[PDB]
């Protein structure tokens, strides 16, 4: 389906989907917050509000485009969409206002709006968005003194110290065709659109992203953000994953699959076939919680998320959930393993099959980017569908038996007992 | 004092044992107060409600 052309340093990847009713184009690049440091914290998220300021998407609105943008750990892409008979005409805006004649949009008046809403907005999440800003603070003390551990959206104070020179600097070294891939998804044709690129003659500069020195490595450490005034207690947990092209990529997803998400206000959510809910619905320990695995290109978490209003019983909550994990080492079904192979396939299609060119264009780009290509759906149906139980059992038990652990916390967490104690839940003596 | 020589020997093994047993436990307490013993606390105001 996908094809992927290397006509100069640019790359060229799409997705046809004649079925479809709009088209998309963009281009993403291979660097992120974890290309960043301390002080300019946030460089990376003031770029994609200055694409999205109002002069900007005023020029686009006139010719029918709109614009999105967004910005990862190890990625950052810019996207304009629009109506399948007008592909040529958001590549020549991409060109003239990104590529090029950067400019205007850096011009003063509108660097510093644009800096004084961000500020806003950053301010905004730290006080308000309690289980967002505790997985942020999950990042920051696993990955500590590391590139992976700076937050996607900086800090208020690299942001309040950040001038006019600062955001030229940070262009001259990462937007470059080397660290470049253009993408084209919806419904457009891979021959139209490299044939447009060799017409324009488009080009960005031709550099060489900087090599950092650092790597990322995990450490077994917490950090508590007590607040005694809020009404929850807002808890992440995870011990170190795999990264993107690891072998146990797709062991490791499902494994975090067959303890599955809850919601104890969703009355079919309270009838999943997970064993862990058995223990925590008696007295009701939480009111919800999900189970993750994240992949980076360096290292990866894996773990869970939970918020509760049963303050006096978190212990019970933590050790229930930890002694669950034990059994991926020394007991687990077959049906276990059978039921998580089927609603793993349900969200891995859901998520590439959205309808939607600008969440494809994300992931297509961001694939290409580090592995050269992209897998097929069906491929990875074939590697989720050939796991066994003895996978499973291999793979926890040299990530889950007797590993250190990274704990996050905010609200209140009195009841949080100490490192010790719950480091010393991720084994058993009676096995 | 007919046990004085069995008495003696008696008081090797134990001093011996009981010695290693008393290094041996400072290490482990040392080893299981680490996290807390190097634990770091800071201080931001909180702005006025
Ligand atoms: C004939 C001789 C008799 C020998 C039989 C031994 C039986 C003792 C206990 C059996 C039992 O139920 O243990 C469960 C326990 C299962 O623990 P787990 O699977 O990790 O999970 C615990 C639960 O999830 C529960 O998790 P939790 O976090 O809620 O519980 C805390 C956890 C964490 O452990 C603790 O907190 C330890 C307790 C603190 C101090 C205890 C004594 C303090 C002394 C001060 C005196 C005042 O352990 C517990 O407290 C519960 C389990 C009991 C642990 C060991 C008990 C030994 C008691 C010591 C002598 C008293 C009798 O099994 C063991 O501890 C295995 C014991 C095998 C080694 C014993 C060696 C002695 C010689 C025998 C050789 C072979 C047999």
């Amino acid at each position: 389906a996908e094809v992927t052309q290397l006509s100069n340093g640019i790359v060229v990847a799409t997705e046809h989907n004649p079925s479809a009713h709009t088209a998309s184009v963009g281009v993403v690049f291979g660097s992120g917050a974890a290309n960043e440091n301390p002080y300019n914290n946030g460089v990376s998220n003031l770029w994609k509000n200055i694409f999205l300021s109002k002069e900007n998407s005023a020029v686009a609105a006139k010719e029918g485009l709109a614009l999105s943008s967004n910005i990862s750990r190890d990625f950052q892409s810019y996207i304009v969409s629009s109506l399948p008979g007008s592909t040529d005409k958001s590549l020549d805006f991409l060109n003239q206002s990104f590529i090029q004649q950067k400019a205007n949009l850096l011009s003063s008046s509108n660097f510093e709006a644009t800096k004084k809403s961000v500020l806003k907005q950053v301010q905004d999440f730290e006080e308000n968005d309690h289980p967002n800003r505790v997985l942020e603070h999950l990042h920051s003390t696993a990955f500590q003194n590391t590139p992976l551990s700076l937050p996607t959206r900086g800090t208020l104070e690299s942001l309040e110290n950040l001038v006019v020179a600062d955001l030229e600097s940070f262009a001259n070294n990462h937007f470059l065709n080397s660290n470049a891939v253009v993408v084209g998804t919806g419904n457009i044709k891979h021959e139209d659109l490299v044939n447009s690129i060799e017409s324009k003659n488009l080009s960005l500069q031709t550099g060489t992203k900087p090599v950092l020195k650092k790597k990322a490595a995990f450490l077994g450490s917490e950090v508590r953000l007590r607040d005694d005034t809020l009404p929850k207690a807002w808890i992440s947990l995870a011990v170190e994953g795999e990264p993107v092209n690891s072998p146990n990529y797709f062991v490791a997803k499902l494994a975090a699959q067959i303890f599955g998400s809850y919601n104890a206000f969703e009355p079919a959510s309270r009838l999943q076939g997970i064993k862990l809910l058995d223990n925590i619905q008696e007295y009701q320990l939480c009111d919800n919680f999900n189970h993750f695995s994240l992949s980076y290109k360096d290292s990866g978490l894996w773990g869970f998320s939970t918020a509760t209003r049963n303050v006096t019983m978190i212990d019970d909550l933590i050790h229930f959930t930890l002694k669950q994990w034990n059994r991926l080492t020394i007991s687990v079904t077959d049906t276990e393993v059978e039921r998580a192979k089927s609603l793993l396939k349900l969200q891995l299609g859901q998520l590439y099959e959205s309808g939607n060119p600008v969440n494809d264009a994300n992931l297509l780009g961001a694939e290409v980017l580090i592995k050269g290509s992209k897998l097929s759906l069906g491929e990875a149906f074939k590697k989720i569908d050939a796991i066994t139980v003895k996978d499973v059992k291999a793979w926890a038990g040299k990530r889950l038996w007797d590993q250190d652990i990274a704990i996050a916390g905010t609200g209140q967490i009195e009841g949080l007992l100490d490192y010790m104690r719950i480091r010393s839940d991720m084994s058993m003596m009676r096995w | 004092e007919p046990e004085h020589d069995e008495r003696k020997r008696l008081g090797l093994k134990t001093v011996i044992i009981l010695s290693s047993l008393y290094l041996l436990s400072i290490w482990v307490k040392k080893f299981k107060w680490a996290g807390i013993k190097t634990r770091k606390f800071v201080f931001n105001p909180p702005k006025p409600r």
